[PDB]
C-alpha cells in the first residue's frame, strides 16, 4: 500500500520544503512512503489556494500539508471541512473549531499572558499586526479588562516617522515596556527603527510574541541595554534535535538550500515534525487493518452537492490520535485539532 | 470661582495615579512626589495638608513596585481627612 | 437584456424585498437587467466560492451580494483574478481592492468624531465579530493618541444559551468601574439584546450615556429606551426627511 | 474616626432634601432650619460654614413652595464652596 | 390613586403623566393594589421610565 500527500509551499520557502524532504526521507516506513506533490503558490492570494486545494483534490489526494494566510485561511478550513480532506500546517492556530485541520504550531495566548503576570506588569504598549491574527490581541485586551490592565494596542502593519512619534509619547509617559507581536521581518524592522532613534536604552523591557525568539538574529538589541524576553518551540540541548542539527548541519546547501545554518526556524522544524505526524498516522492507519485506499475518483472540488469521502474521516482521526515527540517537544492534539500538552521554553536575552 | 472638596478628591487621587504610572517599578518610593503633584494640580484648602491627606498616606503605606493599580484602587475609596489642618 | 449576479445570504429577506422592488423602479425600456439569485451559507467560503463560480460559468456581467469576514477575501480575489465587478452593501475592506464597489460608506472618521464631539476621556466599547474589529483598532489607535481609556470587550463569542447572565455579570464590572458612557458596536440585533438587558438592570436611568455604531440607528426599536433618561446618539445614512426617501417609504409602506 | 468631606457633602444634601420633605409648601422658608439639621446631623468642619455652604446657598436662592425635588435635585451638584472658611 | 378607569388606548401616556407628578411629589415608596394584570401593566410602565 503507497500513499499519496499533496504539498503547498510558498514561495520563499526554501528551508521549509528543505526540512520537509528531510523529514520525507528521514521518516520513511519500508511498508509505504509517503508521495509528496509539491506545489508553490502566493499563500496571500485566496483565489491561488483555492484554486491549488482543488488541483490536489481532484489528484486524489489522502491528506494536504501546507500555509495560509490571515486571508487564505478561511478558504482553507472551509474546503477543507466541506470536502473531508486533512490539512496540516505550521501556520498560525485558529480561532475557532475548525475540523480537519492539524495544527503543528502551538497556541502561545498562555505563555504569554502568564508571562505579563511573570514581569508584573500593570501597564505596557502592545505592538501588533495583522498578519497572524487579531486572537492574541482580543486574548490581552480581553485579560487586561479583567485585570484592569492599561495596553495601548497600536497595529504597525498599516504603515517611519510615526514609529519616532509613538516612542515619543511613550518616553513621556514612561511606559518602558513593549510587546512585539508581528513578523520576523516586522520585528527586525522595528527594532532597526528602534535602534536609530536609540529607544534601546536602559529602562526599556521588550517581549517578543513568537516561537521563533533565537531563530532570528537578536546580534542588534544584545548590545543595546535593554531586557528582552521571548519563546523558544525547539529546545537545541535536547538530545534528538542535538542529533537532527548534527545531520543538519552537515547537509550539502546544493541539495537542501539553507541547511547547513547551525539552527533552524520553528515553522520550518514544524514542517518536520509534520511529516512526523502524517507517517505516525498512516502508521496506525495501516496497522489497525483499516484499508485507507481512496474508493472513487475525487471529481470536481466545486461540483454540488459536495462530495467528501467518508473513508478519509478516519484519516484525520488517525492524525488527532497521534501522539510523538519531535523537535517542537510532545506532540498531541484534541479533538479540535490545536496542540495540546505543549512545553514552550521562556527565554531572556541577556549579555552572554 | 466654586471649588468642591468631592471634586477635589477624585481629581487628586486620579493625578495621582495618573502620576504614578511614570514611575512604574519605582512607585513605593515615588507617592509622596507624586501626591504633590495632585496638590498642586487639583488645587488645596490648606497648602500643607494637600488635596487628600488620608489617601496619600494610604497610599504611601501601601504601594509596592508594580504594585500601582492594586494599590490605588484600595486606596482611593478612603476618607480624606480634614482639608483644614 | 443583462444578465448580472445575486448572491443573498440566507436570512436577507427585506434586502431582497428593495432589491426586487429597486429592479421594477430602475428597470427601462433600452434594457433590463436579468438578475440569477444564489441564496446561500455567506459565511461559509467553500459555498461563496462555488456560487460565485456558478455565476461566473453562466457568463454574468457583473454581480451583487454580501460577504462574512470570512468570505471576504474570496470574493475580493475572485472578482479581482477573473475581472468581476462586485457590489455590495457589506463592510468596507481595509485595503484597496479592485472590482469591487461597497456601497457602504466608512463610518470610523464618523464614530471618532462623536466621541471627541461629547469629549469622552475614559468609555467602554463593545464590539465582536462581524462587522470586524476595524473599527475598534481604529477607535484604539486615535484612543492611544488622544489618551481616551477604551475598554474593549468582545461580545460576539457569547452564546446565546448564556448571554443574560454574563451581559448582566460584565455591565456590573462596568458600574463598578464606574463607566458611564458607552459605544456599542454590532448589528442591530446583538444592539436590541443589549439594549434589553440594560434596561432589565436599569442602567438606562439619566446619567447614563450610549452610543450606537450602527448606521441605521432608526432602523432598530429604540422605542423602549427612550424614555429610561439616558442619553442615546447614533448615526443615519437614510434621511427620512428627503423627498426622494419620503415617497420610496410612500410606495414601500403600502 | 476620620471624616471625608465628600461623604460629609453626600451625606449633606442628602439629609437637606430628607428634612425639607417634611416641610410642604413652607418649603422656601424653612431650607435654612434643614440645612442646620444636616450640619449637625451629618457633622462639618466648621459649625458656622456647615456640611455644604454652597449647596444651602443654591437651595435657598432657588426652592419655591411644592418645587423642592427638582430644587434639589439641581441643587446637590453645586460645589460646597469652602468647609473651612 | 385610582389606575382602573384608565383608558387602555391612552394608559402609557397617563402612567408616565402620573408617575411624572408622583416624581414631583417625590414618592419614592409605592404600593400597587391591584390585580395580577393592572399590576404587570404598572410595572412595565414603571420599568420603561426608569423607575
Ligand atoms: C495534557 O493536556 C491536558 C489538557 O489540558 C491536561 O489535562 C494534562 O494535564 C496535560 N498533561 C501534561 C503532562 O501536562
Amino acid at each position: 500500500n503507497s500513499i499519496q500527500i499533496g504539498g503547498l509551499f510558498p514561495r520563499g520557502a526554501d528551508q521549509e520544503y528543505s526540512a520537509f524532504r528531510v523529514g520525507m526521507v528521514q521518516f520513511s516506513t519500508s511498508e509505504f512512503r509517503l508521495t509528496p506533490h509539491i506545489d508553490n503558490l502566493e499563500v496571500a492570494n485566496s483565489f491561488a489556494v483555492t484554486n491549488a486545494f482543488c488541483s490536489q483534490f481532484s489528484r486524489g489526494v489522502y491528506a494536504i500539508f501546507g500555509f495560509y494566510d490571515k486571508k487564505s485561511v478561511n478558504t482553507i478550513t472551509s474546503f477543507c471541512g466541506t470536502l473531508h480532506v486533512s490539512f496540516i500546517t505550521p501556520s498560525f492556530p485558529t480561532d475557532g473549531t475548525h475540523p480537519f485541520v492539524i495544527q503543528m504550531r502551538p497556541d502561545l495566548k498562555g505563555a504569554l499572558l502568564s508571562l505579563i503576570e511573570y514581569y508584573q506588569w500593570d501597564k505596557f504598549a502592545y505592538l501588533y499586526d495583522s498578519d497572524r491574527g487579531l486572537s492574541t490581541l482580543q486574548a490581552v485586551l480581553d485579560s487586561a479588562a479583567e485585570k484592569k490592565w492599561q495596553v495601548t494596542a497600536i497595529n504597525v502593519g498599516n504603515i517611519d516617522e510615526t514609529y519616532r512619534s509613538l516612542f515619543q509619547d511613550l518616553e513621556l509617559k514612561g511606559e518602558r515596556r513593549v510587546i512585539l507581536d508581528c513578523e520576523r521581518d516586522k520585528v527586525n524592522d522595528i527594532v532597526d527603527q528602534v535602534i536609530t532613534i536609540g529607544k534601546h536604552v536602559k529602562g526599556y523591557h521588550y517581549i517578543i510574541a513568537n516561537l521563533g525568539f533565537t531563530d532570528g538574529d537578536l546580534l542588534k538589541i544584545q548590545f543595546g541595554g535593554a531586557e528582552v524576553s521571548g519563546f523558544q518551540i525547539v529546545d537545541y540541548d535536547d538530545s534528538l534535535v542535538s542529533k537532527f542539527i548534527e545531520r543538519w548541519s552537515t547537509l550539502e546547501e546544493k541539495e537542501y538550500p539553507g541547511a547547513h545554518t547551525a539552527t533552524i526556524k520553528y515553522t520550518s522544524a514544524l514542517t518536520y515534525d509534520a511529516v512526523q505526524v502524517m507517517t505516525e498516522a498512516f502508521r496506525n492507519l495501516r496497522k489497525q487493518r483499516i484499508e485507507i485506499s481512496r474508493r472513487g475518483n475525487a471529481g470536481d472540488c466545486l461540483a454540488n452537492p459536495a462530495v467528501p469521502w467518508g473513508q478519509g474521516v478516519e484519516i484525520e482521526r488517525a492524525l488527532k490520535q497521534v501522539q510523538v515527540e519531535g523537535l517542537s517537544g510532545n506532540i498531541k492534539f484534541d479533538q479540535n485539532g490545536k496542540r495540546i500538552n505543549y512545553t514552550i521554553n521562556i527565554m531572556e536575552l541577556k549579555t552572554n | 470661582g466654586p471649588a468642591d472638596c468631592c471634586r477635589m478628591k477624585e481629581c487628586c487621587t486620579d493625578r495621582v495615579n495618573e502620576c504614578l504610572q511614570r514611575y512604574s517599578g519605582r512607585e513605593d518610593k515615588f507617592v509622596s512626589f507624586c501626591y504633590q503633584e495632585a496638590t498642586v494640580t487639583c488645587g488645596s484648602f490648606n497648602e500643607i495638608v494637600g488635596c487628600c491627606y488620608g489617601y496619600q498616606m494610604c497610599m504611601i503605606r501601601v504601594v509596592k513596585p508594580n504594585s500601582l493599580s492594586g494599590a490605588h484602587e484600595a486606596c482611593k475609596t478612603v476618607s480624606c481627612g480634614n482639608p483644614c489642618a | 437584456s443583462i444578465q448580472i449576479g445575486g448572491l443573498f445570504p440566507r436570512g436577507a429577506d427585506q434586502e431582497y424585498s428593495a432589491f426586487r422592488v429597486g429592479m421594477v423602479q430602475f428597470s427601462t425600456s433600452e434594457f433590463r437587467l436579468t438578475p440569477h439569485i444564489d441564496n446561500l451559507e455567506v459565511a461559509n467560503s467553500f459555498a461563496v466560492t462555488n456560487a460565485f463560480c456558478s455565476q461566473f460559468s453562466r457568463g454574468v456581467y457583473a454581480i451583487f451580494g454580501f460577504y462574512d469576514k470570512k468570505s471576504v477575501n474570496t470574493i475580493t480575489s475572485f472578482c479581482g483574478t477573473l475581472h468581476v465587478s462586485f457590489i455590495t452593501p457589506s463592510f468596507p475592506t481595509d485595503g484597496t481592492h479592485p472590482f469591487v464597489i461597497q456601497m457602504r460608506p466608512d463610518l470610523k472618521g464618523a464614530l471618532l468624531s462623536l466621541i471627541e464631539y461629547y469629549q469622552w476621556d475614559k468609555f467602554a466599547y463593545l464590539y465582536d465579530s462581524d462587522r470586524g474589529l476595524s473599527t475598534l483598532q481604529a477607535v484604539l489607535d486615535s484612543a492611544a493618541e488622544k489618551k481616551w481609556q477604551v475598554t474593549a470587550i468582545n461580545v460576539g463569542n457569547i452564546n446565546n444559551d448564556k448571554k443574560d447572565e454574563t451581559y448582566r455579570s460584565l455591565f456590573q464590572d462596568l458600574e463598578l468601574k464606574g463607566e458611564r458612557r458607552v459605544i456599542l458596536d454590532c448589528e442591530r440585533d446583538k444592539v436590541n439584546d443589549i439594549v434589553d438587558q440594560v434596561i432589565t438592570i436599569g442602567k438606562h436611568v439619566k446619567g447614563y450615556h450610549y452610543i450606537i455604531a450602527n448606521l441605521g440607528f432608526t432602523d432598530g426599536d429604540l422605542l423602549k429606551i427612550q424614555f429610561g433618561g439616558a442619553e442615546v446618539s447614533g448615526f443615519q445614512i437614510v434621511d427620512y426627511d428627503d423627498s426622494l426617501v419620503s415617497k420610496f417609504i410612500e410606495r414601500w409602506s403600502t
